């Protein structure tokens, strides 16, 4: 028991580093949205006046 | 796309921009300016009621 529980430490430790980084990435992506849904609010009141 | 010029025409409302396209199409100060007659002539009217002023 001893053995097998200390060969299976280092997936657990290698890909919880995989995990840390597309946290990130899905957080840069929900930055990404708002201003693009802004930006076209402003152009759909530009164009109905014109 | 940092600059203030970029800044200050999305803080525009939508109908001061259009009003500037319009009267920037309209150009009535050039004209004004350009015609001789009629600038001689507002010339001639503010400066003799300055010489009647004093």
């Amino acid at each position: 028991a001893e053995s097998r529980c200390r060969e299976m430490d280092e997936q657990i430790r290698l890909m919880d580093q995989n995990l840390k980084c597309l946290s990130a990435a899905e957080e840069k992506y929900s930055q990404k949205e708002d201003k693009y849904e802004e930006e076209i609010k402003i152009l759909t009141d530009k164009l109905k006046e014109a | 796309e940092n600059n203030p010029e970029y800044l200050r025409e999305r803080n525009m409302a939508p109908d001061l921009r259009q009003d500037f396209n319009m009267m920037e199409q309209k150009k009535r100060v050039s004209m004004i300016l350009q015609s001789p007659a009629f600038c001689e002539e507002l010339e001639s009217m503010i400066q003799e009621q300055f010489k009647k002023g004093k």
